[PDB]
């Protein structure tokens, strides 16, 4: 109703933190990737505990909420938002030198 | 010794370096005024732009020919190319005329600026008519302004300015036209 | 209603006409047969209707339609039970509806 | 929990007429102090055609001001101008300067010290209770004149119309501590006018650039009440939006839990009594 | 919800409703009394869904006043009783018609 | 009101009523547009405020007491003094006490030609309005 | 789209239009993504403007008329003049006048080299992003 901007810093602090455990729940299955083309994870579960108290102490606020989305574990969200930061420049030079000009 | 131009365009530009690039440049002041001081013009022979200010009003905008402005070395006046000036101005009549027609406001005080370009920008706090003050408060105020004089520079330069202000209301309101 | 529709239909299949015909609260046609269900002890199915509502309602509608000779346009006031178009006898009803004429205060 | 449902429609339809009334609240606001803040615009220009404007000049000892509202409900205005004091703030850093940080508004003190807490002094606040009157913009510039900085920054956001209020840093220097030192090429343009003063340009300087900060304080915080005030009306419009489209939900969710309580009773109503014939 | 505020006896002073209500019955100045104690507990039900969002902020300085003579009618309808002594801690007040319907 | 119908409505009304409730509904169906914004006193309007005190006044109107039921010229008297304006100076937790302040004040013949016409004729319209001038109602 | 599903049918399509359609799938997933995120229209981070150009853009793509199914490989390449670029002329109005500009303008030949073949040829990609060049956009 009242949005994000009505909350207190501590109730921002937690809506951040928990969107961010929201989507580090989240993984991709072995056996979705027929369907998802994702590769799947298999998360090891002392990965699993040092990843979550990592986002809860706040250790990876600087994050975004989108590098947790379905990945294995700790490392690949920094993975992801390495990527994800690097590529918010790199979009273009696919203007020719080219593989498919008339005669290549 | 102005080693730093800066400006909206400076600011601009250096601004882009060390905020994040999403957010747009801050507004400001210069943004909302087409007119300048060294910008040549705005004179067109005998009227000349007047903008009578006030903090919660604006008395006047538009051209006039002649305005008499109560300096602290007396009243002088500007007709339309005067001389630049920056002139603090005692509390009196400003005098507003488009011809035979005066509109006379009593004002508190405040400075006056005269531009290169002509603008002139009367910038006064409580800028009355003179049509709405009453004769009789200003003496019967007097009257005990002139009583607590104490040792206090304070209260007594506020009793400098009281009696300054009154004495010069009273001698504007019984030489009336 | 099928009393209505008789009347209706012999001006379509015998005078060729283009007939039209008003049943005044259809949602009341719906209420009566769900009495007449009810009467003679069938099982209520949904919200509180007759089992064979769906039927009930479409052996009336599907008389109304253009034959060869003429046709039968028939113009229905619906209530609508609880101001909720997903009660049974509206959600059936608005299936068999070509038009609706929503008039406004 | 058929019952927490009927209660939950009755919460979100007073919220909403809530939020309604108040959305109606910040337009009436709004059109009744538009009329007293372009009135004040006119008193800003003179000092801007006469002192120019200089937000990016090298000052030893800066005071910096971000006024914003009191209420809370105005919808993102006062985090954008926490935002924008950092980055107008940031950009003034060059060789380590001083920089003194004031909030006018009560929803400005609690949000500039989770950036800038050691360069926190003053807070003003109760300001928009009754109104705003240039005595009062005085005082605020004479306590800011109690420890007396190079330069002046006032962060606010200046109302253009019911959707737009793009932020501004207004910018006022020292009189001769460095106005007159940004005015001096080749000569000056500071001495094209004749100083009718009672006293030296020093002194004349000296009270026109408080009065030009009571000026630009005066106009900072009644356009960023107005601003405050289109932003409450364009946040309770999205407030309605949301607890209408909740409220839909909530009534199509009610209306399921009415059929299927009708449905079950009479389920258990037939299954008792065909246990008896 | 009396009950969860403290206020014992949790009679519902709206929904309690007598046949001795009359002003041909018990008189005017009870009558009244009453009717006003009952309007005054209604049009603060009607301000509290607004207090427990924005917080008396805007009250006008009668709905204000609305509010204090509510909160001091909702205190005074609570009464400690004689039989209650072993539940909270209070001797037990029999309190005769006249002296309530001059404080109320 | 919202929910109080009547699918016979004003046909079967008073004439005299007819012509002033088919006003005092739609000023009250503004009012309940308008309504529960009335606990923003501090946040006023200019123009839905004074339909927002005139309904105030008008739900003041028609509040009655138990056994004492009105006759109906005596009724459209009311509504007509608390209609057309001639209640908007009186406060409005005393306008139960200025209703009997108009019934009382304005002489009886009015009643015997508004029941026996049946409807507010100019010829009573005007002397009504006169006699509902000279009311000494509980006002300030 | 963010709720209908085909897991059975999905790497079992048609191949060309399997190598194109991954690129749609994510892009209206973007889309729905920002307008999950921005119901109201004020901040635009031009980048955001650029995945709601591209997502409007789309959805204008996907939407067809009654009682005319198109055939595979027309799709294909409808789809393929879409998830590229050679429509970011065409605003967001012209879009079915585009696409069918696109059908009608392209050699005919592609058509049945991209139904033979079963998926786009680097050869058949190199004739694509040539033909699609000399097509006539009503955008202009």
């Amino acid at each position: 109703i009242l949005g994000m901007d009505e909350l207190s810093e501590e109730d921002k602090l937690t809506v951040a933190r928990a969107r961010k455990i929201q989507r580090f729940l989240s993984q991709p299955f072995q056996v979705a990737e027929v369907f998802t083309g994702t590769p799947g994870k298999y998360v090891d579960l002392a990965d699993t505990i040092s990843g979550f108290q990592g986002v809860l102490t706040g250790k990876y606020d600087d994050l975004p909420e989108m590098a947790f989305y379905m990945v294995g574990d700790i490392k690949e969200v920094k993975e992801k938002a390495d990527k994800m930061a690097k590529d918010i420049a790199s979009r273009k030079e696919a203007d020719n030198k080219k593989v498919s000009e008339e005669l290549k | 010794e102005a080693a730093a131009p800066a400006g909206p365009k400076e600011f601009t530009e250096v601004w882009n370096k060390k905020a994040p690039s999403t957010l747009i440049v801050p507004e400001f002041p210069s943004n909302y005024t087409a007119v300048k001081a060294v910008g040549e013009g705005q004179v067109h022979g005998d009227a000349f732009p007047v903008n009578f200010y006030t903090p919660h009003s604006i008395l006047s905008q538009a051209q006039k020919d002649t305005v008499v402005l109560p300096g602290v070395d007396g009243y002088f006046g500007v007709k339309a190319s005067h001389v630049p000036t920056i002139a603090q101005l005692k509390p009196g009549v400003v005098e507003l005329h488009s011809g035979a027609e005066s509109e006379k406001f009593f004002v508190s005080g405040g400075f006056a600026f005269v531009h290169p370009n002509g603008v002139t920008d009367i910038c006064v706090l409580e800028a009355a008519t003179l049509d709405q003050v009453d004769p009789a408060a200003v003496k019967s105020a007097l009257a005990a302004a002139s009583a607590a004089q104490p040792t206090d520079e304070f209260e007594q330069a506020a009793n400098r300015a009281a009696i300054e202000l009154y004495s010069a209301l009273e001698s504007a309101v019984e030489a009336k036209a | 209603a099928l009393t209505g529709l008789t009347v209706a239909e012999y001006f379509r299949d015998i005078e060729g006409q283009d007939v039209l015909l008003f049943v005044d609260n259809i949602f009341r046609f719906t209420q009566a047969n769900s009495e007449v269900s009810a009467l003679l002890g069938r099982i209520p199915s949904a919200v509180g209707y007759q089992p064979t509502l769906a039927t009930d309602l479409g052996g009336l509608q599907e008389r109304i339609t253009t034959t060869t000779k003429g046709s039968i346009t028939s113009v229905q006031a619906v209530y609508v039970p609880a101001d909720d178009l997903t009660d049974p006898a509206p959600a059936t009803t608005f299936a068999h509806l070509d038009a609706t004429t929503v008039l406004s205060r | 929990s058929n019952q927490a449902v009927k209660q939950r429609i009755r919460a979100i339809k007073n919220i909403g007429k809530i939020t309604k009334a108040m959305k109606m609240v910040a337009a009436s606001k709004m059109k009744n102090a538009q009329i007293a803040v372009e009135q004040s615009r006119g008193l800003v220009d003179p000092f801007v055609r006469l002192f120019g404007d200089f937000p990016a000049v090298n000052s030893n000892k800066s005071v910096v001001v971000a006024v914003t509202s009191d209420k809370g409900l105005c919808g993102g205005l006062n985090s954008n101008i926490t935002k924008y004091t950092r980055a107008t703030l940031a950009t003034t850093e060059s060789e380590g300067k001083d920089v003194v940080v004031v909030s006018i508004g009560d929803k400005g003190r609690s949000q500039l010290t989770r950036i800038e807490s050691q360069r926190y002094q003053l807070a003003i606040a109760d300001t928009y209770k009754v109104r705003v009157t240039f005595g009062q913009a005085s005082l605020i510039v004479e306590e800011l004149i109690k420890h007396n900085p190079q330069s002046y920054q006032i962060l606010f956001n200046k109302f253009r119309s019911a959707i737009s209020f793009k932020p501004t840093v207004a910018t006022i220097l020292s009189p001769d501590l460095l106005e007159k030192q940004l005015e001096d090429v080749t000569g000056n343009s500071l001495d094209a006018y004749d100083i009718e003063a009672s006293h030296e340009r020093s002194d004349v300087l000296r009270d026109l650039t408080e009065f030009h900060l009571g000026v630009t304080l005066y106009n900072a915080m009644l356009e960023n009440n107005c601003s405050e005030h289109a932003s409450r009306m364009s946040a309770m419009e999205n407030s309605t939006k949301s607890a209408g489209e909740m409220l839909g939900k909530l009534t199509l969710d009610y209306n399921r839990k009415r059929q299927a309580t009708i449905t079950t009773e009479l389920i258990e109503i037939i299954a008792g009594a065909s246990a008896l014939m | 919800s009396i009950a969860e505020l403290g206020i014992y006896p949790a009679v519902d002073p709206l929904d309690s409703t007598s046949r001795m209500l009359n002003p041909n019955v018990i008189g005017a100045e009870h009558y009244n009394v009453a009717r006003g104690v009952q309007k005054v507990l209604q049009d603060y039900k009607n301000l509290q869904d607004i207090i427990a969002i924005l917080g008396m902020d805007e009250l006008s300085e009668e709905d204000k006043l609305t509010v204090a003579r509510a909160r001091k009618i909702q205190r005074f309808l609570s009464q400690p009783f004689q039989v209650a002594e072993v539940f909270t801690g209070t001797p037990g007040k029999y309190v005769d018609l006249a002296d309530t319907i001059s404080g109320f | 009101v919202g929910l109080s119908v009547s699918r016979v409505g004003s046909a079967a009304q008073f004439p005299g009523m007819k012509q002033v409730a088919g006003t005092l509904k739609l000023e009250l169906a503004q009012y309940r547009e308008v309504a529960a914004f009335a606990q923003f006193g501090s946040d006023l309007d200019a123009a839905t405020q004074y339909v927002l005190e005139r309904g105030a006044r008008l739900t003041e109107m028609l509040k009655q007491k138990q056994f004492a039921p009105i006759p109906i010229e005596r009724q459209t008297v009311a509504v007509y003094a608390a209609t057309k304006g001639f209640l908007d100076k009186v406060r409005v937790q005393d306008i139960v006490a200025a209703e009997e302040a108009v019934i009382s004040q304005v002489n009886p013949a009015v009643f015997k030609i508004l029941k026996a016409n049946g409807k507010i004729t100019p010829a009573l319209d005007a002397h009504l309005k006169a006699e509902l001038r000279k009311v000494k109602l509980p006002g300030a």
